[PDB]
Formats: structure tokens, C-alpha cells, sequence
């Protein structure tokens, strides 16, 4: 159908027609050195720091130093085919990236160039990659909830719009699953998503994008990719180029969610770039400002009050408050949660979800270790019902998991500890959850109701999952309006508490499981 | 759908052969202000057509 | 009159005519396109060159830009007019309100008060936190420091100290946020403003967004405000939200200034940079400054040069620890590592001192058994060393307390515990008069009667 | 490379030459010194560690076209610091500082073939409305460009070529 | 599969645009180099020096 | 025509000065007359003033300053295609055996970009090795990397020969073997073990052993990998063996130190995780073909945190570990089923039946692990009587994991067996759930399929 | 290549008269100032460990007698000092 040659021909000829032939004057220099991806340029009097320099071929380098007699730069691409004596031309543009809601559904290079085969971008101008976050008076406190699909994190570790929430754990623990499930769950909740993959294997991206398209989420996500093969500079500047696309929605009073696949591989690529410039390293050989690197990046995930959205948008938007939510992912060796880069990013975000390999080996997935994981905004983000049914559940389990330590060889206070153990054990058996199975807040809510009003004192551990699977279908047949209502509002009243007690008695007393 | 696309491809390509010459002449005449004719260049445009 | 000749990251080099070269620490000015950028000169290289740090984003600086010389250091508003307002590092107002109506402006680089003018006081400050004022009591006009790694509680503890001492005290107060989250600055601005105590607090912010120069000099700006209030004969509170970031911003810039690296990559002038600040935050015969400083320790390494050089500059040091917070025992203070200059029989009385030392001794004896308990299990211990373990494990829980600011996290209402009511309770536990209770009767309670009561509920 | 260590010496020699109105002699002096630097035998001597005073004397002796006091003193001062190899760059930066002071410029004009000498007139006229300097063209012939003209003036260039017009279009697509 | 067919249509349309695009300029170059003369050269140089 | 001149020689590092207008691009190859034989230099960096710094792919003894260097305009190129099967080559693609010239028709550069994002295969298949333990406990992805962690004396090379055989016979693939920095003795008595098992005709060998200078041990893996990429372009399935990836890392570190770059984390080069990625990323499936890789790995100081193990494991899909103990019991291949792992074991990828069969045998074995300690301390008679049956099913499982390789005949006499996955799933689903309780445990040993276990019990 | 306090007008002084006059040898001029260390040009007769006297009433200790400079540390506040004193 849509291979209309008329359309292609005009698509070209309109570009031809508006090609401004008029010549123009620019500033020019010579490449003097090339090594390990660093370029030393000679001339360019009117260069400026952070400027994009245009090399032969069609590729760019970024000015890092303006030495007295030369400009140090890094090449954003394959650097081998360059040679001393090539002329470079200074554009006037500080490092920039395309932005706009026309990027949604595209897979994009860190420079904005599209990488799927679907042709040129449609974008609303350009945005500077390096920018300073809104000030202390332009922020607003985070209030609105961001639902993932998971009972464990939505109950124990709530996330709000405008929050920053580290996902940390050892390799092969579900760090990426827990992130793309959050992306998938925004399929219908008006939050745009952005997923930037730094240093990942190319096949892993090719698979993640297939899952995103499978569940219908791709039409709502940008994707930025800098695979393990690509230059250190492209891997280092990727997450800034992702934040530059999230801030487009933030500053218009819309909401966005951005997921940095590894802020640990960004630190490694920056350590490379830094050691190739001979900068004295510090702890673990990381440069001095490896903190400022992540700091100026994550400080952009913010929520901004309506006066700032009015001032930014020339008054076209009133009353709406934008926000950008970040879930940076860190990886830690041998579960050591206390190393330089892992601790540096714990000291930047607003909480962390710690996924533990010991739990993940024992089938407890998502392996959310409670007691080490926290949310610094806490219940302020949760919906009213979830804030009620949850209570201090996470400290109940944090206690339970050390009670099991000493209660191993014996049990004393041996009635209340017996009930406490058999309770928390069914709780943990309830919090595990299959991949790609996001359950709405209505379902999570009445599940936590069943668990926390004692309604699971009866059934066996074995039956827990079948209890849930039958309960969620019962209430989908018989009580749809109540789900339709709890999903629409925070929806906590003693009226609804009675409705739930009645549903959970009726089910409990006649349905099979 | 793959077979449908692979047929539509030929359908579009063969008529794009008729537009390539307009594109090349419009580009030349934009870059050069002195407009130009077909006769001095027919054997050149025809090669483009033959290589689409 | 000057020209830029280099731009390396944050530091810019400027060339002046031979006779007009600026002095050290004078402030220059440049126009970074459609904006204005302020530079502070750090070094006079030879031949008219002068090397400076940019108090702003360095992006967009060409070589060869003209720079104007302002012939005075950075100077900030100060005094009564700076009260209830948020200010930049450069002393500019950062809330959207009007211009600051200051009568007077002070240079942020000053010398410390002479030894002849200092003063000292044994007047205790009664904070409501059991552990802090049992193990580490601190006095009016002295320095406190909270040491801990990421996410251990050194901000929430500082906010509870603010709540307890800062409102129950009349004089002014200053809060200097150095290199920390802007979210936690906005939430604090609004917590103040929504209770009409904002107009006794002066705020200064150089949060983590900002380029190294702002984080480098913001703490000195806050100090200068506090010092103006002190010289007026008042008595002031000064809270500094992370002093580690001053030294970290010094490190980030040191190597560009051409200085050889030292122990773990730290600048060679670490201890002098740190002392030139901490020496001017002190009380004196004319007025007093109480202060509380959060001191991040990187990688939880309490022997890294940066905490190691800071320990010396504090009167009361409170050390938080992750291996206690992970037990849920907040505030996660380590009582075998907290200490105070004020813990003397002559200052706190014999009974307080004796209770604090008995607690230290029991907890230490418990530390020495943890390896025997680990390897062999607990049933090998004596009848007199199972009792030590039980009493230590009760004292550990009873050091925990609910905070009026952690209600956000756990709902449980905060408690305020007076000093008499805790040196009674720990005496009670150590002498076995509460041996008939379970350990959980002590977790997150206030005075000892709340534990004897919570035991009834099991 | 000597680009940076040659700056102070070029500036000092130019400043000295201006006070004494002998710039035109100093330029010949420096050029001859930079030439004795390129000789095959001398380049061996300059590289092998030899005491600065002996190296300076044995370099002076090889010149007689040098101003007895003020020319040879530059050689001795550079020898003290070992920078005698820098002379070919001290020369370039001397010439450049002179071209600045005299408010003179030099611009390449690159074309497919020779121009019409009225085009040259208009170019050498308008470039001085771009640049405050007097200009000396140096036309060039380049068939890679196939029409139009390139005007390069230092490190600023105005790409009027058709080749530029082509590769500035192929990239729009 | 309704989305995986559409992705293939978009991608084929893009590749076709790409080929026609490069042929346009590759031909325009030959047209120019075949159809220049010193009057055409003079017109351009004299236009551009007049905005120098 | 020669245009360069050597201007420094320091160890393996050679600096040559060209005219300003002809500096070689990076990774290009030069050559010089090092006396009575030519020497090839690879360009690493372009310094100012026409000087270019290179590393010699050979011994730098005897190089004068001022020698003339001829600039080849292309990177190092090696012979590829069918012609290289059964041959030995060094880094530069010269026949190291005595069998004369390679008749290759085509030669490819060794430096290349990885497959672009949309060339990758839009699927996720499985590679059927035909080995019970591997196909069950640690399946291979078609296009994935596999680590092989066992020690010495356990049979790593007989397993490699078995895979080389099966991927040639059952599929129609070819194999490439790249020996990076390992003992020449091993290379020789591997070549001879393969030649007298008829597999030599089906594998192409490229060895750059410990004796070679640093550059050879650095680039030999890329030579092997580009020959494998040529086979892939023919639409085949290829199997690429890297005889020790840790030595590739260490050659990178040596060269990095020669070039003067600052030390990174534990002395490792600053560019470690990129030198690793730019190798490991060319080993992928593709819409035309695929390369699977089996990589022997050595972990320094028994530390899986050291930057090199931690950088490699980021790329490995599977992981099979060979145990001295499993071999002590006369079970071959000695794949430890409890520590061997794969990330293809998920119900999503391999299915629910395979997944839970593997998890079943794993739980059985690791319970037997402790019952066999209770036995050793208290004697058999203490065990409960359901455990006396777990200890009878675990022994049958542990036997059934043995297999007769074709390559193993000249040890074991018995002919070889190639077991289709489905048959392994059948056999273990059987043994796990009491079926075949009635027949003795030695009827499973070295049998192959299970429907031959019964027909070995028959005559027992 | 790095400079070593060979700066324009010192070089010009030496152009005019390479065989520089004595200039006392008990006097020099500060050419650099940073972090409490000053680089002094001249003082041919300085001795290691000698007290050098600065404007105001201050002193420095000459520690790095070197071929061109005398590198000395200021015993007090240094930010007042300025090149050319
Ligand atoms: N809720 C779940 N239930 C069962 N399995 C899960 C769940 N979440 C994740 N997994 C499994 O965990 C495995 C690894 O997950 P994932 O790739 O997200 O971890 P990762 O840390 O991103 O791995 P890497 O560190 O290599 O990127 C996946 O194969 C997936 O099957
Ligand atoms: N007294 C307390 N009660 C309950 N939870 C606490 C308490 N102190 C800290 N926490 C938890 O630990 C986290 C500590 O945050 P914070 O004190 O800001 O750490 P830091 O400032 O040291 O990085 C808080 O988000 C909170 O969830
Ligand atoms: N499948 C097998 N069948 C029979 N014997 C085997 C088998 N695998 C290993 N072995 C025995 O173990 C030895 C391992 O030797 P080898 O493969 O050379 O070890 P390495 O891996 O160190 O080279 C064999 O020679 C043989 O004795
Ligand atoms: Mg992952
Ligand atoms: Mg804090």
C-alpha cells in the first residue's frame, strides 16, 4: 500500500526546493593527533567548550579542553579512519539532540540518529545535552503514584512521579526485568517511558525491543542504545541524551519515566575517557568527579511546579506540573552494596530496591530484600488504599527475616513466633510473581486485603498461588464494578472495607481453589 | 504480507525510475543557477534509470 | 582588560596586562554569551597569567573573551535582611521574591578569631534522643558531627535535632546546604514556611546539580552569614548538610590547578583546606555558634583521609553504621564509636557518666563474644555470659527511638525522652530489674515505662 | 612540537624589534638562524647533550649576519633553556605578530582555473570590508572543485564552491 | 503480527527512499560536470563575491 | 614503494616517520626488511608530525633506526574460506604447518564492525550438541558464548573434539579453533589427537602461543574470529573455540603498558571492557548465519570479582564446569551438574517440561550430596527408607549422565552415541519418577539413550 | 615541552643585555604565588633554609634553590602577596 512513489518523490523534491544554496562562513582547524579515540585539533580559535565539531565523513567530536594552542576532543563514533591533517569544521552548536513526541517508538542512537530501519526522525527541534536542573524553588514535592506491576515494590517500596529510585543487585537478578515491567505497565497510564541501554549486548537490546513491541508498549517508549561495541564517548554521553528527551515532556507539564540500564557501565566508560587524558585517578581508579558525573545526571529527574511550566512554555500551559522519574540500575560484585560507585549512587537517589542473589536462587522473585531496600519519599506517593492495606508490612518481613535466623535451631516464645513465622512465610509466598504479569492496583489491593485480614490463615502454602489465581478471576466475574472503582480512585472507605470483607468471605466459603 | 510487500516494491520502484530524472535535474538546477536541458544529458539520466 | 587563554573543565586561565594582574581570590567577570559568569582567581602564575575557578557552567566559553576585573573578593549580603530567604553562593536571591535589602556585604574569605577571644562552656544541650545525649552529650556553643555512609540516617537525625533544639531556642539560625539534594532543600523550605519559623532561618544552597565552584564556596558563604550574626552578640545555630562535599569539590578541581595528587587522589592541601573552614566556625567571648555537621564517609571507610582529618575538628562525634541500620535499629548510632568531649564526671555528674560507661562496657563484652557465638553457637556460653548477651541485646533495642520526622516512614508517633528518664532506664536494664521482659518489648519505644507496657501486649 | 614554547620568544623579539625600528632586519636575522637550524650537521650537534654555553658559542660562530649584541643574545638565551630547535616556529610567530601589528592579511583564493582580474579586484576589495587588514591574495588552481571559488583567510573559510554545494545537499537527504 | 507487518512496510519504504535519494545527487553531479561553462562559472563566483 | 623510516625502537614498540600527507590510518599494516626476512608492524596511534607508533608482529631484534618502512594501505588481512580447513596458521595467516601454501581465493581484514542492530536474528534458537549433560543442564544458545571453567586432566580437549565432530556431522557447520597464548606442547598433541580422529578435516586452526611477542597473542583471536565470520557469511552454523580468553586480556594489558597508558583498576588496561566487548560482540547469530563460541576461562586468584572474570561473565550465556571428582568416579564427560549453569533455562525459552526436569535432577543431586555425608559419618543404616530410595535414584541419574563419544572409542571401545534432546528429557523424566526403578544402576552407565538402558539391562 | 618562567619581558631584558649586571644578588622579585608557595626570581646569594623577608613584616623559608627560581614557603597569610613584589 504505502509505497506510493509520488510520496517518496515529493518527500525528496520538497527538501530540494528549500535547500538554501547561499554560501556561509565557518571556522576551520586541522587534526594533529589521533589515539585511542581522542583527537587533538589545531586552530579553531572560535571553538567553545562542549561544542560539536564536525569531522570528515558525517560524524562529530566533542570539545573537552581548549588548551592554549590546541583543542582536545573525543570522537563520537568509529575513530580509526581519521588521520592527521584532515580538516574539521566548527559548528556553532553546543552538544545537542533531537527531542519531541515524534521520537516515541523509535530506537535511536545516542546522537539522536535513528537505528531501526524506519527512516528519518520527526522531532520538535533540538535540546542541549548538558543542562543544570531546576532550582530549589522550582521543584514540588512528589505526590502522585507510579505503579509498577509488582506486589512487592508497589506495596513495600512505593515510587512517586518525580522520584529517583535505584535498582541495585548482583548479575542475573532481574534488574532489567523489574525495569521493563515498569515500562510495560505504563502502557495506558499517560506516562511516557524512555529506556536507555548503556554498554549492553546488542542481542539483549534486540530482544528487549521485541518484548516491548509484543506487549504493545513500544508505541509509548523511546529507546536509546549504545551497545558494548560502541565508543566510550557514545556510552558516556548516552544517559545525558536520554535525560534531554525526558525533560522535553517534563517541561511541558507532561510526565515521563526514564530507565538507565547501567549507570555502572557509564562510570566505566567515563573512567576510560578520563584515564586516556592522564587525569589522576582516585579510589578504585575512578576519576575525582565520578560523583559529579552521576549527580548532574540524576538531579534532572525532578517534579516542577506549575509556575515553572508556565514560565518555560511562554504561558501556553496552565496548572499542569511536569515530572521525570528515573530508575537507574547499578550492578554490584558479589553482593557488596558498599563499594565506591554503588555507594556514590545510593547517596544521590531517593531510595533503592536491593535484589539479593540468595533470595533469587531460592525462587523468591522478585528478590526484593526488605530491610536493605527503602523509599525515601515513603507513603507520600502511595494511593490511599495501598497505604492502608500495606501498613508497615515491610518491617514485618524485615523482622521475620532475622527471626528466621535465630529461630532456625529452635523456637521460643513458641506460640506467637509460630504464628508470626507461618504468617510471614505465606506473605513471602504471596509476594513472588511471574515475569510479564502486571496486576493492577485493584488486584494488588484485595490480595493484600486477603493476606492482611488473616484470610490466608486457613490455606496451605502450596495452594497460595492457586488461591490468588482463582480469587482474581472470581472477582473479575462477580464484582467488576468494585474493581472498576478502586482502579479509578485511591478508593479507601470503611464502606469499601465492608465490601471487601464480604467478597473475601463469600469467595473463601464456596470457591474451590 | 512479506510477499505482498515484495511485489509492491517492484510496483513502486519501476515508476520511481520516472521521477529520478526530475529529481536529478531539479537538484542540478538548484545548485547551479543556469538551468539546463535534457538533450545534453539524456544518455546520462538514462543510466540512472537503468540503475534503479 | 583580560583575555581568556585556556578553558579546562571548571578552571579558566586569564591573561592581564603585566601591571594590572588581579590579586588572589579577587572576583573577575565574563559574559558567557547572553549571560554573566563570575570567576574567582586561585593562583597567580607568572607573566600576567592568572588561574581561576568558574562559579557557573563553563560550557560555551570561547578563548579570547574579554574579562572584566572586579577589584574585590566575592561579597555576600549579611545581617538582619538575609533572614527567611534562600541565597545563591554569590549571595544572590534564588527564591523568586525581591532583591535582598542588605545594608552591608562581607567578603567570604576571613581569618579565624584569635586564640585570645575563644570561650568554652559546659552548659549541656538536652536533645530528646536517648543515644545521643547518653553516649555523646554536647554543649551550647560546641560542634557536633554525624558520620556515616550513604543511607544510614545522617540527614533524618539532623532534622530531628533541628526540630528539638532549633525551635526551643530563640536566636537566629543558618542552614547551609552543600552538595546535597535539591528535593530535600525544597521540602525543608516548605516545612519551615508552613509553620512560620522560616523567618528565623537563613538558607544558603549549593546543591549537587551545581558546578564545582558553587559547591566549593557555598559553605564559606553560609559561614559568613553565621559569623555576622555572631558578632552582633547573638547566639546562633549553624547546620551544614554535608561538609564532605566541600572537600570533594576541592578534589574535583585540584588536579586541574596543577597540583600533584596525594594519598588516595585527594588534593595535597586537604587538611589545610579543611582547617581554614572549621576554624572559623566557633563560639567566642562575644557570641556563640552551635553547629551540627553531616560528614559523609565514602565507601563506609572511616579511615579514608577525609573523615580521618575531620574527626579532630569536632567536640561530639556521632558515628552511624550500616550494620546496625540493617537491623532496623534507628537511629543507627554505634555506641562503641560515638564519643563526646563532654562525657566527664565533672560535667555530666557521676551517675550519668557511670551509666554511659557501664553501657559501653557491656556492649563491648558482647562484641567480644560474637565470634564464639558465630562458630560454636550460643549454647557453649557460661550462665554469666548468656546473661551478658541478653542484657546487651536489650540495651541495643532500647537505644532505638521513634522520631517525629520518621512518622512519614512508619507512622508510629515520635517520642521525646528527657535525660533523667533515660539514665534511669539504662540503670534499670543493666541491673537486671527488667530481665523478665522479651527483647521486642524494647524495640522503638520512648521511656522505660512504655517498654514495661508494650511487654503486656507481647 | 614548539608551537607553545615559541610564543614568548617571538613576542620578546618582536617587542624589542619595534622599539628600534629594525623589524625588517630582525626578520632576516631570525630566518637565517632558523636556516642554520635545518642544516644536516648542526641538527646533529643540537640534539646531543652539550653544555648550553658551548652550544651557544658554536652556533653563534656559524653566523656573521647576526646583530652583534641584540641578535646573538637571543641565541644565548634560547640556548640556556635548550630551545634552539624552536627557531623555525619563533620565525612563524614573529611574522604573524608583524602581520597583526601592520594590519595586513593574506588569503588563499582557490578556483577551478585562473580568474578574470576583475574578480580578483572585487575579492581583494571586499575581503577588506570583512577584515580591517590589507590583503594579498594567492590564487590557486584546483580541479576537485568543479565551479565556484573557495576563499580561505587564516582559519576562516567561505566555501563558495559547487562541490561544497553538492555535499551540503547530499547530507540534507 | 499486525505491528510486525507495519514495521516491515515502514522499513521498505525507507530503504526505497534511500536509494532514490542517493541516485538523485549522484546523477546531479554528472549533470553539472557535463554541463558547465565559463559563463556559468562567472555567474556563480560573481554572485558569491557580492555577498562576501 | 617505501616511504617511511623507523625513528625509534623500544622493545616491541616501533615509531616510524612518514610525510605529512601520507600518514597511515590506525590499524593499518606496515612492513620492513628486518634483515633476511620481512616484519609486519600494526599502527596503534598517530602522534604529531607524521610520526606514527606501531607494534611489531614479530621479533624486534636487529631493527636499525632509519630502515625504510613500506606502507600497505589496508589492515592485516588473512585467508578465509573453505581452503583453510585442516590447516594451521599464525596471526598473519601464514601456514605454520609444513604443507605449503593455502589456496585461498579471498582475504579479509581482521578489524571490522560488529553486526548492526537490524542484522541480528529475530528469534532465539537452541544449539543441540548431542551431549546429555550439556543439552540438559546447560543448553547452548545458537549464537551465544559459553564458558568452560574446569581445571586440567578432566578432558576439556576431548569435549572440544566431540563438539567439533558433532557440529560438523549432524549439522553442516564448520569449526574454528584459536589458541591464544597457551603451551605449544598442548597445541601439538591436540593437532595429533585431532588428525587421528578424522576430525581435522572439519576444523581450522590458528595458534599464537606463549612464545610469540605480545602483538601476536593480541590479534590471533581476531584472525580466528574473522575466519569464522567468513564461514558464517556462507549461511552456515559455526563453532569458534578460544583456548584461553584470559590470555587475550593479559596480552591487551601488556600492549597497553608498552604504549604508556595509565593503569586502571587492578593494573588492567584502561580500555578493558571495550577490548573485550569488541571481540565478544562479533560472535552473534544473524539473519544469514551464526557463530557459537566455547571459551576456556581462567579466573585469577580464584576470584570471580577480579576485573577480568567480572568483565567476561558479562558476556557468557552458559557455563559448564568440569570436576576432577566426577571423573574420579569414572563418569565422562565430567560435567558437574550442580555448578554448571545456563541462562537459557527458563520456561519462557526452553519450555516448562525441560526446565522442571532439569530442576528436578538438580534438587535430587544436591540432596544426595548431603545424604552421602550422613552415610559417610553414620553409615547407611541410619537413613530413612524413602532416603534409601533417593540414594538409589540419584545413583541412576548420576550414571545416566555419562555418554560414549565417537571420539572416545579408542579409550572405551564402545561405539559413539548422539542423543537428541527430547530423548534426554524422556530418560530423566523416567528415572526421576520411579519408572525404571526395577532395573539395575549399571544398565544406565555409558548407554546413550534410555531405550537402550533397558536393552543393556536385559543382558546384565 | 613546558615553560620554566621564561616570560616575555624577562626574555626581552636578556635580549638587550645578556651579560646582566649584578643587581645586588640580595634582592629578587616574586614571579608566582599559589597555595602558600612563592617562586622568587633572582636572589643569587640565597642560602637553603635562609629567611627571606617579604613586604609587610613577614618571612619565607628558601627551600628549593633551583637553576632559575628560589622556591620559598610563606610563614603566614599569603593571599596578600602579588607577582612583581
Ligand atoms: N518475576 C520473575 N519470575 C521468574 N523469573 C524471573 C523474574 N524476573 C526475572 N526472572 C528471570 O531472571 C533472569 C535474569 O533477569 P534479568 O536479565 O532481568 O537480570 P539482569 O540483572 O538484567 O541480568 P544482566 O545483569 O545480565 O542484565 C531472566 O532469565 C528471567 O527469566
Ligand atoms: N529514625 C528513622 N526511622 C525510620 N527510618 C529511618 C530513620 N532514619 C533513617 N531512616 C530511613 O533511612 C533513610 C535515611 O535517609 P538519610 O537520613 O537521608 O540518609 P543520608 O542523608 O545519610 O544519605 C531514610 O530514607 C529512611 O527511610
Ligand atoms: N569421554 C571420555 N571417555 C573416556 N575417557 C575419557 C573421556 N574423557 C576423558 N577421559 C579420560 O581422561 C583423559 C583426559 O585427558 P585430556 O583430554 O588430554 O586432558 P586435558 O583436557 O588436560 O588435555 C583422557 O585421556 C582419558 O583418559
Ligand atoms: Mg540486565
Ligand atoms: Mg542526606
Amino acid at each position: 500500500m504505502q509505497l506510493n512513489s509520488t510520496e517518496i518523490s515529493e518527500l525528496i523534491k520538497q527538501r530540494i526546493a528549500q535547500f538554501n544554496v547561499v554560501s556561509e562562513a565557518h571556522n576551520e582547524g586541522t587534526i594533529v593527533s589521533v589515539s585511542d579515540g581522542v583527537i587533538r585539533i589545531h586552530g579553531l580559535a572560535d571553538c567553545m567548550q562542549g561544542e560539536m565539531i564536525s569531522l570528515p565523513g558525517n560524524r562529530y567530536a566533542i570539545a573537552l579542553n581548549l588548551e592554549r594552542d590546541s583543542v582536545g576532543a573525543v570522537v563520537m563514533g568509529p575513530y580509526a579512519d581519521l588521520a592527521e591533517g584532515m580538516k574539521v569544521k566548527c559548528t556553532g552548536r553546543i552538544l545537542e539532540v533531537p527531542v519531541g513526541r515524534g521520537l516515541l517508538g523509535r530506537v535511536v542512537n545516542t546522537l539522536g540518529a535513528p537505528i531501526d530501519g524506519k527512516g528519518p526522525l520527526d522531532h520538535d527541534g533540538f535540546s542541549a545535552v548538558e543542562a543544570i536542573a531546576p532550582g530549589v524553588i522550582e521543584r514540588q514535592s512528589v505526590d502522585q503514584p507510579v505503579q509498577t506491576g509488582y506486589k512487592a515494590v508497589d506495596s513495600m517500596i512505593p515510587i512517586g512521579r518525580g522520584q529517583r529510585e535505584l535498582i541495585i543487585g548482583d548479575r542475573q537478578t532481574g534488574k532489567t526485568a523489574l525495569a521493563i515491567d515498569a515500562i510495560i505497565n505504563q502502557r495506558d497510564s499517560g506516562i511516557k517511558c524512555i529506556y536507555v541501554a548503556i554498554g549492553q549486548k546488542a542481542s539483549t537490546i534486540s530482544n528487549v525491543v521485541r518484548k516491548l513491541e509484543e506487549h504493545g508498549a513500544l508505541a509509548n517508549t523511546i529507546v536509546v542504545v549504545a551497545t558494548a561495541s560502541e565508543s566510550a564517548a557514545l556510552q558516556y554521553l548516552a544517559p545525558y541524551a536520554g535525560c534531554a528527551m525526558g525533560e522535553y515532556f517534563r517541561d511541558r507539564g507532561e510526565d515521563a519515566l526514564i530507565i538507565y540500564d547501567d549507570l555502572s557501565k557509564q562510570a566505566v566508560a567515563y573512567r576510560q575517557i578520563s584515564l586516556l587524558l592522564r587525569r589522576p585517578p582516585g579510589r578504585e581508579a575512578f576519576p575525582g568527579d565520578v560523583f559529579y558525573l552521576h549527580s548532574r545526571l540524576l538531579e534532572r529527574a525532578a517534579r516542577v511546579n506549575a509556575e515553572y511550566v508556565e514560565a518555560f512554555t511562554k504561558g501556553e500551559v496552565k496548572g499542569k506540573t511536569g515530572s521525570l522519574t528515573a530508575l537507574p540500575i547499578i550492578e554490584t560484585q558479589a553482593g557488596d552494596v558498599s563499594a565506591f560507585v554503588p555507594t556514590n549512587v545510593i547517596s544521590i537517589t531517593d531510595g533503592q530496591i536491593f535484589l539479593e542473589t540468595n533470595l533469587f536462587n531460592a525462587g523468591i522473585r522478585p528478590a526484593v530484600n526488605p530491610g536493605i531496600s527503602v523509599s525515601r519519599v515513603g507513603g507520600a506517593a502511595q494511593t490511599k488504599i495501598m497505604k492502608k492495606l500495606s501498613g508497615g508490612i515491610r518491617t514485618a518481613l524485615a523482622q521475620y527475616r532475622e527471626l528466621a535466623a535465630f529461630s532456625q535451631f529452635a523456637s521460643d516464645l513458641d506460640d506467637a513466633t509460630r504464628k508470626q513465622l507461618d504468617h510471614g512465610q505465606k506473605v513471602t509466598e504471596l509476594l513472588k510473581q511471574k515475569q510479564y504479569a502486571p496486576m493492577s492496583v485493584a488486584q494488588q489491593s484485595l490480595v493484600l486485603f486477603a493476606a492482611e485480614r488473616g484470610y490466608l490463615a486457613d490455606v496451605e502454602l502450596s495452594k497460595i498461588g492457586s488461591f490468588e489465581a482463582a480469587l482474581l478471576a472470581y472477582v473479575d466475574r462477580d464484582h467488576a464494578p468494585l474493581m472498576q472503582e478502586i482502579n479509578q480512585t485511591g478508593g479507601y472507605n470503611d464502606e469499601i472495607e465492608g465490601k471487601l470483607k464480604g467478597i473475601l468471605d463469600s469467595f473463601k466459603a464456596t470457591q474451590s481453589w | 504480507a512479506q510477499a505482498e510487500i515484495e511485489a509492491e516494491r517492484k510496483r513502486a520502484r519501476e515508476e520511481l525510475r520516472k521521477q529520478v530524472a526530475i529529481l536529478a535535474v531539479a537538484g542540478a538546477e538548484k545548485i547551479i543557477e543556469r538551468s539546463v536541458d535534457e538533450a545534453a544529458n539524456s544518455d546520462i539520466v538514462d543510466k540512472l534509470v537503468a540503475e534503479l | 582588560t583580560g583575555k581568556i587563554v585556556q578553558v579546562i573543565g571548571a578552571v579558566v586561565d586569564v591573561e592581564f596586562p603585566q601591571d594590572a594582574v588581579p590579586r588572589v581570590y579577587d572576583a573577575l567577570e565574563v559574559q558567557n554569551g547572553n549571560e554573566r559568569l563570575v570567576l574567582e582567581v586561585q593562583q597567580q602564575l607568572g607573566g600576567g597569567i592568572v588561574r581561576t575557578i568558574a562559579m557557573g557552567s563553563s560550557d560555551g566559553l570561547r578563548r579570547g573573551l574579554d574579562v572584566k576585573d572586579l577589584e574585590h573578593p566575592i561579597e555576600v549580603p549579611v545581617g538582619k535582611a538575609t533572614l527567611g530567604r534562600i541565597m545563591n553562593v554569590l549571595g544572590e536571591p534564588v527564591d523568586m521574591k525581591g532583591e535582598i535589602g542588605e545594608e552591608e556585604r562581607w567578603a567570604i574569605h576571613r581569618a579565624a578569631p584569635s586564640y585570645e577571644e575563644l570561650s568554652n562552656s559546659q552548659e549541656l544541650l538536652e536533645t530528646g534522643i536517648k543515644v545521643i545525649d547518653l553516649m555523646a552529650p554536647f554543649a551550647k556553643g560546641g560542634k557536633v558531627g554525624l558520620f556515616g555512609g550513604a543511607g544510614v540516617g545522617k540527614t533524618v537525625n539532623m532534622m530531628e535535632l533541628i526540630r528539638n533544639i532549633a525551635i526551643e531556642h530563640s536566636g537566629y539560625s543558618v542552614f547551609a546546604g552543600v552538595g546535597e539534594r535539591t528535593r530535600e532543600g525544597n521540602d525543608f523550605y516548605h516545612e519551615m514556611t508552613d509553620s512560620n519559623v522560616i523567618d528565623k532561618v537563613s538558607l544558603v544552597y549549593g546543591q549537587m546539580n551545581e558546578p564545582p565552584g558553587n559547591r566549593l564556596r557555598v559553605a564559606l558563604t553560609g559561614l559568613t552569614m553565621a559569623e555576622k550574626f555572631r558578632d552582633e552578640g547573638r547566639d546562633v545555630l549553624l547546620f551544614v548538610d554535608n561538609i564532605y562535599r566541600y572537600t570533594l569539590a576541592g578534589t574535583e578541581v585540584s588536579a586541574l590547578l596543577g597540583r600533584m595528587p596525594s594519598a588516595v587522589g585527594y588534593q595535597p592541601t586537604l587538611a589545610e583546606e579543611m582547617g581554614v573552614l572549621q576554624e572559623r566556625i566557633t563560639s567566642t567571648k562575644t557570641g556563640s555558634i552551635t553547629s551540627v555537621q553531616a560528614v559523609y564517609v565514602p565507601a563506609d571507610d572511616l579511615t579514608d583521609p577525609s573523615p580521618a582529618t575531620t574527626f579532630a575538628h569536632l567536640d561530639a562525634t556521632v558515628v552511624l553504621s550500616r550494620q546496625i541500620a540493617s537491623l532496623g535499629i534507628y537511629p543507627a548510632v554505634d555506641p562503641l564509636d560515638s564519643t563526646s568531649r563532654q562525657l566527664d564526671p565533672l560535667v555530666v555528674g557521676q551517675e550519668h557518666y557511670d551509666t554511659a560507661r557501664g553501657v559501653q562496657s557491656i556492649l563491648q563484652r558482647y562484641q567480644e563474644l560474637k565470634d564464639i557465638i558465630a562458630i560454636l553457637g550460643m549454647d557453649e556460653l557460661s550462665e554469666e555470659d548468656k546473661l551478658v548477651v541478653a542484657r546487651a541485646r536489650k540495651i541495643q533495642r532500647f537505644l532505638s527511638q521513634p522520631f517525629f520526622v520518621a512518622e512519614v516512614f512508619t507512622g508510629s508517633p515520635g517520642k521525646y525522652v528527657s535525660l533523667k528518664d533515660t539514665i534511669r532506664g539504662f540503670k534499670g536494664i543493666m541491673e537486671g530489674e527488667y530481665d523478665h521482659l522479651p527483647e521486642q518489648a524494647f524495640y522503638m519505644v520512648g521511656s522505660i515505662e512504655e517498654a514495661v507496657e508494650k511487654a503486656k501486649k507481647l | 612540537e614548539f608551537i607553545t614554547v615559541a610564543r614568548p620568544y617571538a613576542k620578546a623579539a618582536f617587542d624589542f624589534a619595534v622599539e628600534h625600528q629594525s623589524v625588517e632586519r630582525w626578520q632576516d636575522m631570525l630566518a637565517f638562524a632558523a636556516e642554520v637550524t635545518k642544516n644536516e650537521q648542526m641538527a646533529e650537534l643540537l640534539s646531543g647533550a652539550l653544555a648550553p654555553e658551548t652550544l651557544a658559542e658554536s652556533f653563534i660562530a656559524v653566523a656573521g649576519e647576526q646583530l652583534d649584541e641584540n641578535g646573538q643574545n637571543l641565541i644565548r638565551v634560547m640556548a640556556e633553556n635548550g630551545r634552539l630547535n624552536a627557531l623555525p616556529d619563533v620565525l612563524e610567530q614573529f611574522i604573524h605578530l608583524r602581520a597583526v601589528s601592520e594590519a595586513t592579511a593574506e588569503v588563499d583564493v582557490i578556483s577551478a582555473a585562473a580568474l578574470s582580474e576583475q574578480q580578483l579586484a572585487k575579492i581583494s576589495a571586499a575581503m577588506e570590508k570583512r577584515l580591517s587588514r590589507k590583503v594579498k591574495l594567492n590564487a590557486k588552481i584546483d580541479k576537485s572543485v568543479m565551479a565556484g571559488v573557495i576563499i580561505r583567510a587564516g582559519d576562516m573559510v567561505i566555501d563558495g564552491s559547487v562541490r561544497g554545494r553538492l555535499e551540503r545537499l547530499a547530507d540534507v537527504l
